[PDB]
Order: C-alpha cells, then sequence, then structure tokens
C-alpha cells in the first residue's frame, strides 16, 4: 500500500499549488523591467564605475 | 603596503608554501575509481590488498588512492582519475547483461572519454566450477555463444579445461567488443581474470597503471 | 682577424658557390617557421601540459630559426655587398660577433638535443617518476642554463682562450684550427661538449628504444590494444639517432683531428692547406642540415601533425 | 481501482494548473521588453587570478563584505581569499576531499562545505586559538551534498542528492525541517533576499519554491528538458533563473507561476553549470561546459558578452553583494575576478 | 584557554646577560607573530622586538637593536629574548604579546602577565596625564600623532589599550574604530587623520586604569604617554 499512500500525497499537494493567486504575465513582466531600470545606475557590471572608484584597478 | 599588509602577505606566502608541500604528495599519488555491482565482490578485493570508502595502498614506492563507491551527477567528480577499476562477477550469467549495459554507460560516458578502464572479471575460480558442473548453460542467455570458437591466440593456464577457456574468453570478448566500438584510442580497456583470494591483484593494477601513464607521456611527445 | 684569402675563380662557383649557402637559409628558415606555426597552434590549445617537452621543443625551434637567420644574413650579404672582410670591417668586431654567434648556435641544438633526450628517457623508462604537471616556469631553467653554458663557451676566445679568424672562402668566422695552447684547449673543449651532447643523445635514445621494443614484444601489451603510438615513437627516436649523429659527428671529429695533427695543419704564417680549408667548409654544410632537420624529425614527421596540415 | 482513480485526478489537476498559467499568459516578456534599449556590449577584464588550488574548483561564495571569498576544490582544501590583494587569508584542510559546495556565512564568522561524504561541515573562522576548526558536522542526508546556504549563524539550508532539502539548527545539530517533493537529485538552491523562501532545482527538470518557516512546497516550476544544475534568485526576490543541461536558461516568475523567457543560442549545445545575476538584475551570467561564461541580457534574452578566460569547464561563478565584480571558478584550478572599465 | 607566561627575569648586574622565555599554551603559537613590550616602573609602554610567524621578519627598536635577540621555538611553543650589555635603562616589566596579521585580524589582542627585570619614529602624544572621573559619567580620552596614521588602503592604524592597576594591558580598540572581542560596547573609538578620541560611556569601577594609544602604521611601534583615570 505504498503506491496508494504516495498517490494521496501527490494529489493533495497539487491542490495547494492550484489555489494560489496568479497575476498577469504583463504585470509580472513590468515589475522585472521596473526593478532593473530603478537600480541601473548602481550596477557596476552594467555601467562600469570610474577607475578611481573601482577596487579592482 | 603598510606594516600590517606586509605581515599579511607574509602569512599568505606561508600558506602557498604549505600548498606546495601538499601538491607534491598529490601528484605522486594515483587516483583510482572503483565501480561494480553489489555481488561483484569489489569490497573483497580492496580489503585483501590492504559514503566514499577510500583505501590508500603503496606498491613499489607508488601511492594508490582508490575510491570505492557503493550516478550521472556525482561521476563528474572522478574526471581526472588515472583509471577506473570496473569489477563484475562472471559466475552470475543472469546479471552479465546488466553489467554489460552498466559497462557501456561507463565507457561511453561523456566525462569518462579519456579514462582507461582496468576491467576485472572477478571470481574466476567460481566461474570454472559453474562451467564444469554444466547445470547452467551460457547459450540460454547468450545465443551467440554457440557459434563461438576459442581463438588460437588464447593462452589458458596449465591444468585448465578447454571448455572453461571457451566460456571464459567469450565473456571477455563481450566486454572488449564494447571497448573497441568507439573511443579511437583515447582510452584503453585492460581486462583481467582475477579472483577474490588472489594476492596478485595489486600488481595487475600497478602494471596497467604504468601502461596508462606511459601512454599519456607518448601522446605528449608525439603531439597527438 | 684579417686573414689573407685568395679565392680562385674556379672555386667561385664549384665549392664556394654563393647559392650553396643561400638555399640552405631559405629552406632552413621555412622549415623552422612551418614547424613553429604548428607548435604555436598546439601551444595555444594548452592541452599538452603534463610534460615539459613543449618547453624544450619551443626553445630548439627558436634557436635553430635564429641561427639560420643571424648567420644567414651575414653570409648572404657578404656574397653580394662588401665582399672584402678586411676593408668593410677593419676592426675585429664583426668576426668576434660572428664567432660568438656560430658557437652559441652550434652548441645549443646539441645541448637541447641532449636535454630533450633526458626528458624522453625519464618519461618512458620510469613513467611514475615524472609528475603530472610540467611546471613550465621551472622548465625554462634547464633551457636557460643550456644557453648560458653554450654562451659561456662562445666567449672564451674573447677572454684570451682561443681566437676567431676568417675562414675559407672569406664569409664566416670560426675558431682557428691552430696548434697553440689556446687552440688545443678550446678546440677540444668545443669537441668534448659537442661530442658528449651527441653521445648523450645517442646513449639515452637507445635505452628509450630498448624500452618501447620490450613493451612492444610483450605478449599482454600486443593484445591489450593496437600499439601504434609506440611505433611512432620508435621512428621519432631513430630519426634523432641518425640526424644528430650523421650531421654533427663528422664536424666534431674533424676539429679534434685537425688541431692535434703533427705537423700543425696551419702554417706559422697563418695559412691553412687548401685541402683542409674545403673540408671544413663541406663539414660545416653537413652540420647545417641538423638545424633544418630538427624542425622536421621532432615535429613535422609526426602523423598527428601531418594530419593537421591537410 | 482506487489507485487508478487517484492517478487520473492528478492528471486533471495538472491540466487545471496548466490552464490557469495559460490564462494569465496574456503577453510575453519578449514583447514587453522589445521597446527598451539593449545593454550594448559588455566587456569585462580579468582583474585578479587566484592561484593555489591544485584540483578542479567546484564552488565559490563571496562574503557579504564583497572582499573575502571562499572557494572549494577537490584537492581537499577550502581557501579564503582576499580578493583585493589575492592574499590567502585561510587554508582549511577538508576531512573529505570530494567537496561539491561551499558557503560563506553572512556574519562572516563561519564557512560551510560538503560533498560526496554526505556531511555539511561548519567551520568557525573567529576562534581565540587563531585557527579554523570544525564547529559542527551536519549528518542526516542519505545522498551527496550538492548545495548549502546560511540563513544566519545558527541556521543553514542544505540540498542533497537524496532528493530532499533540509533546514538545520546548527547549535543542536539536528534538522528542524525536511523539504521533500523532488523526484530527482536536487542540484542547487538559492535563498531569497529576505531568507523566507528558497528555490531548489533538481534532476527531474523541475524547480520548487519552498517556504522556510512553513516547511512545504509552495509552487513547482517545470519547462526544462534535462537536469537543472544551477539556480539563482532575482535580486528583488520575485523571480529566479535556472540552468540545465539542455543549453538553456529560463526565467521563472514566482507570482505568475510560469516561465517568462528562455536564454539559449543555436551555437550553444553544452550544459550550464552556474548562474548568477548582477546587482540590478539586468545581467544574467551563466557558466557553460564549453569553457566560457556568457553574460545575458535578462530582459531581452540577448547575449551581451562573453567571459573567456578558462581552459576547462566553468564550474561556478558569483557576483558580489555590492555588484562590483564577478568571480568565476573553473576545473583548471583558477579563480578569476572580472569587472568592466569606463 | 589562551595563556602567556613569562619567566627568566630577576636582578642582574650591569653589563650582564639574561635570557627571557615566554611559554604559550591554548592557541596555535606558530600562526601568531610575537612582540616583546616592556614598561619601566612608573613609566609608559615601550616596544622591544617583533618576530613574525615563520620567523621570516624580525624588527627591533633602535634603543635595543644589536644588544637584544628575539627568537621562537615553534615545536615547544616558547618565545625567547636574548639580552646583552644590560643597562640600568633596561629595568622594566617585559610583556609577551601575540599578534596575528590577516585581513580583519586583531593584533595585540592578548598580553602576557609579564616578568620583572631589575638592573643594579612617529611621536604619539597624550597631553592629559590624568583625568578625574566619577562612575556612570561619560569620559573622553584624546591622542595625537606626529604623522597621519590613515593609510592609502583606508585603514587608520591606531590601537587603544587599558592597563588596570596590577594587571596586564588589554586591547580595547584596534585600527582606531573596531572594538576588540570581549570588550563592552560602551567603549568607542573615533578619530580622523592625526586626532583621535576614545569615548567611554557609563564609566564603571573596572574601567579605572591607564589608557595607551599605539600606532601600528610603521616600525618602530610607539606608545603614547598614557592617560590615567582616577576616582
Ligand atoms: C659549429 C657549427 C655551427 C653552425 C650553426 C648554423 O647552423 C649555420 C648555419 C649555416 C651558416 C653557415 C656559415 C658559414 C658558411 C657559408 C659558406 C659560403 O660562403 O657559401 C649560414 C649559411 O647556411 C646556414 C646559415
Amino acid at each position: 500500500t505504498a503506491s496508494i499512500a504516495q498517490a494521496r500525497k501527490l494529489v493533495e499537494q497539487l491542490k495547494m499549488e492550484a489555489n494560489i493567486d496568479r497575476i498577469k504575465v504583463s504585470k509580472a513582466a513590468a515589475d522585472l523591467m521596473a526593478y532593473c531600470e530603478a537600480h541601473a545606475k548602481e550596477d557596476p557590471l552594467l555601467t562600469p564605475v570610474p577607475a578611481s572608484e573601482n577596487p579592482f584597478r | 603596503l603598510s606594516a600590517e599588509d606586509k605581515a599579511a602577505v607574509e602569512r599568505s606566502k606561508m600558506i602557498e608554501k604549505q600548498l606546495q608541500k601538499d601538491k607534491q604528495v598529490y601528484r605522486r599519488t594515483l587516483r583510482l575509481l572503483l565501480l561494480g555491482a553489489d555481488n561483484s565482490g569489489k569490497s573483497t578485493i580492496v580489503k585483501q590488498m590492504r559514503g566514499i570508502f577510500e583505501t590508500k595502498f603503496q606498491v613499489d614506492k607508488v601511492n594508490f588512492h582508490m575510491f570505492d563507491v557503493g550516478r550521472r551527477k556525482w561521476i563528474q567528480c572522478f574526471n581526472d582519475v588515472t583509471a577506473i577499476i570496473f569489477v563484475v562477477d562472471s559466475s552470475d550469467y543472469n546479471r552479465l547483461q546488466e553489467a554489460l549495459n552498466d559497462f557501456k554507460s561507463i565507457w561511453n560516458n561523456r566525462w569518462l572519454r579519456t579514462i582507461s578502464v582496468i576491467l576485472f572479471l572477478n571470481k574466476q575460480d567460481l566461474l570454472a566450477e559453474k562451467v564444469l558442473a554444466g547445470k547452467s548453460k551460457i547459450e540460454d542467455y547468450f545465443p551467440e555463444f554457440a557459434r563461438y570458437t576459442t581463438p588460437e591466440d588464447a593462452t589458458p593456464e596449465p591444468g585448465e579445461d578447454p571448455r572453461v577457456t571457451r566460456a571464459k574468453y567469450f565473456i571477455r570478448k563481450e566486454f572488449v567488443d564494447i571497448s573497441t566500438a568507439s573511443g579511437d584510442g583515447r582510452h584503453i580497456c585492460y581486462p583481467h581474470f582475477t579472483c577474490s583470494v588472489d594476492t596478485e591483484n595489486a600488481r595487475r593494477i600497478f602494471n596497467d597503471c604504468k601502461d596508462i601513464i606511459l601512454q599519456m607521456n607518448l601522446r605528449e611527445y608525439n603531439l597527438v | 682577424c684579417f686573414r689573407p684569402t685568395n679565392i680562385t675563380l674556379e672555386e667561385r662557383r664549384l665549392i664556394a658557390s654563393p647559392w650553396f649557402a643561400a638555399s640552405f637559409c631559405v629552406v632552413g628558415l621555412a622549415s623552422n617557421l612551418l614547424a613553429l606555426s604548428v607548435l604555436a597552434g598546439a601551444r595555444q590549445g594548452g592541452s599538452h601540459t603534463r610534460s615539459s617537452f613543449l618547453t624544450f621543443l619551443c626553445g630548439l625551434v627558436l634557436t635553430d630559426f635564429l641561427g639560420l637567420l643571424v648567420t644567414g644574413t651575414i653570409v648572404v650579404s657578404q656574397h653580394a655587398a662588401l665582399f672584402e672582410w678586411h676593408a668593410v670591417d677593419p676592426g675585429c668586431r664583426l668576426c668576434r660577433f660572428m664567432g660568438v654567434v656560430m658557437i652559441f648556435f652550434g652548441l645549443s641544438p646539441l645541448l637541447l638535443g641532449a636535454a630533450m633526450a633526458s626528458e624522453r628517457y625519464l618519461g618512458i623508462t620510469r613513467p611514475f617518476s615524472r609528475p603530472a604537471v610540467a611546471s613550465q616556469r621551472r622548465a625554462w631553467a634547464t633551457v636557460g642554463l643550456v644557453w648560458a653554458a653554450a654562451l659561456a663557451l662562445g666567449l672564451l676566445p674573447l677572454l684570451g682562450v682561443g681566437r676567431y679568424t676568417v675562414q675559407y672562402p672569406g664569409s664566416w668566422c670560426f675558431l682557428t684550427l691552430g696548434a697553440e695552447s689556446g687552440d688545443v684547449a678550446f678546440g677540444l673543449l668545443f669537441s668534448m661538449l659537442g661530442g658528449l651532447s651527441v653521445g648523450l643523445s645517442f646513449l639515452l635514445n637507445t635505452v628509450s628504444v630498448a624500452t618501447l621494443c620490450h613493451v612492444y614484444h610483450g605478449q599482454e601489451a600486443a593484445q591489450q590494444r593496437p600499439r601504434d603510438s609506440e611505433v611512432e615513437m620508435m621512428a621519432q627516436l631513430l630519426g634523432i639517432m641518425v640526424v644528430a649523429s650523421v650531421c654533427w659527428l663528422p664536424l666534431l671529429v674533424f676539429i679534434a683531428q685537425t688541431v692535434l695533427r703533427n705537423p700543425p695543419a696551419m702554417s706559422p704564417a697563418g695559412q691553412l692547406s687548401r685541402t683542409t680549408e674545403k673540408e671544413l667548409l663541406i663539414y660545416l654544410r653537413v652540420a647545417t642540415w641538423n638545424q633544418i632537420l630538427d624542425p622536421w624529425v621532432y615535429i613535422l614527421f609526426r602523423r598527428a601533425v601531418l594530419r593537421r596540415l591537410q | 481501482s482506487e489507485l487508478d482513480q487517484l492517478r487520473q485526478e492528478a492528471e486533471q489537476l495538472k491540466n487545471q494548473i496548466r490552464d490557469a498559467r495559460k490564462a494569465c499568459a496574456d503577453a510575453t516578456l519578449s514583447q514587453i521588453t522589445n521597446n527598451i534599449d539593449p545593454v550594448g556590449r559588455i566587456q569585462m577584464r580579468t582583474r585578479r587570478t587566484l592561484r593555489g588550488h591544485l584540483a578542479k574548483i567546484y564552488a565559490m561564495h563571496w562574503g557579504t563584505d564583497s572582499r573575502l571569498l571562499v572557494s572549494a576544490s577537490q584537492d581537499g582544501k577550502l581557501i579564503i581569499w582576499d580578493s583585493y590583494t589575492t592574499n590567502k587569508v585561510h587554508a582549511i584542510p577538508l576531512r573529505s576531499s570530494w567537496v561539491m559546495t561551499c558557503a560563506y556565512a553572512p556574519s562572516g564568522n563561519y564557512v560551510a562545505c560538503g560533498g560526496l561524504d554526505n556531511i555539511c561541515s561548519i567551520y568557525n573562522l573567529k576562534t581565540r586559538e587563531g585557527n579554523v576548526r570544525v564547529s559542527r558536522e551536519l549528518a542526516g542526508h542519505t545522498g551527496y551534498l550538492s548545495c548549502c546556504r546560511f540563513l544566519d549563524d545558527n541556521q543553514i539550508v542544505t540540498s542533497s542528492g537524496d532528493t530532499t532539502c533540509a533546514l538545520w539548527d546548527i547549535e543542536t545539530g539536528q534538522q528542524t525541517t525536511t523539504f521533500t517533493g523532488h523526484t530527482g537529485d536536487v542540484m542547487s538552491l538559492s535563498l531569497a533576499p529576505d531568507t523566507r523562501l528558497f528555490v531548489s532545482g533538481a534532476c527531474d527538470a523541475s524547480a520548487k519554491l519552498w517556504d522556510v518557516r512553513e516547511g512545504m512546497c509552495r509552487q513547482t516550476f517545470t519547462g526544462h528538458e534535462s537536469d537543472i544544475n544551477a539556480i539563482c534568485f532575482f535580486p528583488n526576490g520575485n523571480a529566479f533563473a535556472t540552468g540545465s543541461d539542455d543549453a538553456t536558461c529560463r526565467l521563472f516568475d514566482l507570482r505568475a507561476d510560469q516561465e517568462l523567457m528562455t536564454y539559449s543560442h543555436d551555437n550553444i549545445i553544452c550544459g550550464i553549470t552556474s548562474v548568477s545575476f548582477s546587482k540590478s538584475g539586468r545581467l544574467l551570467l551563466a557558466g557553460y561546459d564549453d569553457f566560457n561564461c556568457n553574460v545575458w541580457d535578462a530582459l531581452k534574452a540577448d547575449r551581451a558578452g562573453v567571459l573567456a578566460g578558462h581552459d576547462n569547464r566553468v564550474s561556478c561563478l558569483g557576483v558580489t553583494d555590492d555588484g562590483m565584480a564577478v568571480a568565476t571558478g573553473s576545473w583548471d584550478s583558477f579563480l578569476k575576478i572580472w569587472n568592466g572599465s569606463s | 584557554d589562551v595563556q602567556l607566561v613569562e619567566s627568566g627575569g630577576g636582578l642582574v648586574q650591569p653589563g650582564g646577560s639574561r635570557k627571557l622565555s615566554c611559554s604559550a599554551s591554548g592557541f596555535a603559537f606558530s600562526s601568531f607573530g610575537m612582540h616583546w613590550v616592556r614598561q619601566a616602573p612608573e613609566k609608559g609602554l615601550e616596544w622591544v622586538a617583533y618576530i613574525s610567524s615563520g620567523s621570516g621578519t624580525i624588527y627591533y627598536a633602535d634603543t635595543v637593536k644589536g644588544r637584544f635577540t628575539i627568537s621562537r621555538d615553534d615545536p615547544k611553543n616558547t618565545l625567547f629574548l636574548q639580552m646583552t650589555s644590560l643597562r640600568s635603562e633596561d629595568t622594566a616589566m617585559y610583556y609577551c604579546v601575540r599578534s596575528i596579521y590577516y585581513y580583519g585580524s586583531s593584533p595585540f589582542d592578548f598580553w602576557g602577565q609579564g616578568t620583572t627585570l631589575t638592573v643594579s619614529d612617529i611621536v604619539m602624544t597624550q597631553a592629559t596625564s590624568s583625568v578625574p572621573v566619577t562612575p556612570g559619567e561619560s569620559v573622553s580620552i584624546s591622542c595625537r600623532s606626529s604623522k597621519s596614521l590613515l593609510h592609502s588602503n583606508g585603514n587608520t592604524y591606531l590601537y587603544w589599550f587599558l592597563q588596570r592597576p596590577g594587571q596586564s594591558p588589554q586591547l580595547l580598540i584596534y585600527r582606531m574604530s573596531n572594538l576588540a572581542s570581549g570588550v563592552p560596547d560602551r567603549f568607542s573609538g573615533s578619530g580622523s587623520g592625526t586626532a583621535f578620541t576614545l569615548t567611554i560611556s557609563r564609566l564603571e569601577a573596572e574601567d579605572v586604569g591607564v589608557y595607551y594609544c599605539m600606532q601600528h602604521l610603521e616600525y618602530p611601534l610607539t606608545f603614547g604617554a598614557g592617560t590615567k583615570l582616577e576616582l
């Protein structure tokens, strides 16, 4: 009765995942685009800092 | 550098000195991967010569580091081992096909394309009794064994039944035939006929490793 | 250094041909560059790092290329412009520079050839002794000391032991084949270092071949795998046992016998016999090919290098 | 009868979830980010090369001060580097040399590592004796240890090859919570910036989002075709990227509960070993089997640049907390520190 | 526990020789650099010698260079100081001090109890010799240096110590701002350039003692005169 016990757990888990609130992909996409834009200036790899401010000269 | 930075650098250079001391031990010790099945008897061979059950033994002033494990993910760790010691039990005809499929995975593995395999066909004493009794037929499991003839180049030991030699070399040929299927000389299989109580198993690994190391040098000098 | 020379018009095209020493430079430089281009490509990959063979091999190719380029320009130029050596350079500076560059590049291939033989000997006879990493930073130490030892020998005439004089036909300077105390001390020293370097390469490359054949004749080894890589090594070692000995031994023996001849081969006035002048020129051209064949026997004769070129 | 009926209901539930995800897939991230300008060409130079490891480097982790980092190699040595000076601050000899992961505690007082020995060892860096000593050996996993991450000085999360993740109490040495639900070997995990959630990627080609406090799986993300080897949270915690053996990187959204963008190229046919984001999240850095590290534009799925400085597999990489530099580890036994120049 | 016991001190004739030993227990001795610091009776601290971990670097003060020899025995965890041509100026209590140097380390963290010997350059200034204090009140101690202790790497190599009456010095502040392990948070070190301040909020009975500021920018290491707190 190992398989039948595992089957109940797997079905019960999918119920929890199916009851979550999902936002639109456009709404989710905008948040990812917004976060990158807001922190663009403070990203040294994207915008390299002047050599005076670079610890790895 | 300030007064403390120079002292910190002095600390760093003493660490590098200790890493150099451990480097010399690392290269002089050969790393061997031990693979097989539960009934292969690999645990007996390593014990006689003395998660990861590591055993270190030295033969002729050469240190051997053999990692006995017992896999697509953790096999990447053993990418630079000198050789892979693959052990099977030739007595059990039922699981030989499982070993052949297992051996095919090791030989054709993406991360094991340059690692020679020191194949061991363990329990040859037990294999002889099974063939001598005749209760179990290899042709039941391998139909092609019926049309198999012993090559003239075979060198059976004195006092060995020719029937055993025909069966013993057929098992080896199946493993060797997988080795020659691909590889193009990057790695070489070194089959052997060993038993559990054999006291010469240490040297068989030693001589094969010397050939493995020698073939590595010859590829450097030949600019292969 | 202004030795009197009178080259006959008959010998201006028979023995002392301007093209005789001009085609060797063209072929010699082409072979070294071709064998260095493939060497550079293999070096860029970085897939050969467990042995210091490429470090010695890189030095040998560079030494031979420079030897056929520095001495090549001097000889070719003197055959076309400024033929006279006592007038174009009245001071004995070019000859001393020529004398140093001839000895340095005439002994570095012999010493490197005796060094690569030691690398091949330890990597074949005792594979476990060699570590799995070349440590190329410490590999150049052996190459550096080889050049230091070769250059040290090349400065003895500049320090009062031996001398450099213009030889026949008057386009190159080399150690004088005299009977003086310095000439005997330096003439044999050049031969002993050269003779031992060729002798060491031959002795080691014979034991290395005596080991591969022992493995090749092995019953288990014969059936263990197709032994084709050991065959290619025997051919490569035998090529070294022939090219090095045939090209260099006649020159080294010629110097040893000429200096020890009684009566001396050089007249007190400072003139060699015409027969001996041409023999040294011929033997030098025989030893020239060793710098042209080293890029071939060491590198280009490999089946794994011929395939890459195509 | 009952088993057959139940497994039919699971298929119905899977279709229900797939329809729910398709319902909210009104647009594509590619369409959303079409208007924005590209990042241009990203050029990074090797500022430092950290030498001293004598074997394959398998993992590295920056400390929170953005200056010290710890790297693990299978020569049995944990080394802590001063990245500014390349000085070795510590050299920790490992009892088991088959290490696969290493972590630097956010406090900086501890480091952790573990591999095929199935043990996560905690090392105390600040002792009155002046040496690094083992403070805890966390036993309990029945497979190899694939990843570990500190939450604080007392809590650490480990993922193992026994298909489970665990949350550990370091002081008592017992795992308070066990995270089950993966059907394959879990290869990586990433902690959310608030350390309330973590995602794990396994060899069942699925990524699961776990609640640390509650101890259950909140969401499951599928879409990969092969084993997931690497995973990294987006800097804001609302997304994560994975890397698999199918030569693709995928950007999953937690709230949209589905894939948003795929990062693959036709030339790339090798597996991915490690992934990380830049501080702003605009760059996705991935290490590959073909000896290279490709920097991707996260929003536009364009290959912004290449870090080509290793002669073997790029096994690991990481970006500092301040975003100043990225370190790449490799099987050629070297670590390199990269950043751009004006 | 970490221990540093000195021995070999005692009354010696002028011009004589004496051998001081420092036995270390409870810590990895070979990993730590070692200093000898002496303190003349009713005087401040004076640095004597330094030997690094691995014995590669050795420094001496000018007043003792050529006469004193500092050495260590790592297998025995013993520190030695061979002294010659002893003068009446050498009569002092000699302290054995451990100091380890790596990024973020705290040098001079542990001092020995000291041994008494009796015989028959950046300037650090502590102008305020004594300060009358009352318990529970905030106290500030000032230190000055002839040169700027701020290095180009951002560190300010200024150390603050406390020597309670009858006790060995204890490290309070290392690199001018960081608080040593085991020191209450009420101590705070603030400084800039050449001027430094040690603020002690909510003074207690244990805090009574002499406070020394030391620079570690370069050798020889120099101490301030010291500021004494009395009730
Ligand atoms: C101890 C022997 C050292 C030989 C080193 C070197 O490998 C010589 C190379 C040859 C040199 C021969 C020198 C002088 C002879 C020229 C004879 C002539 O004038 O025709 C130059 C003409 O070929 C090549 C370059």
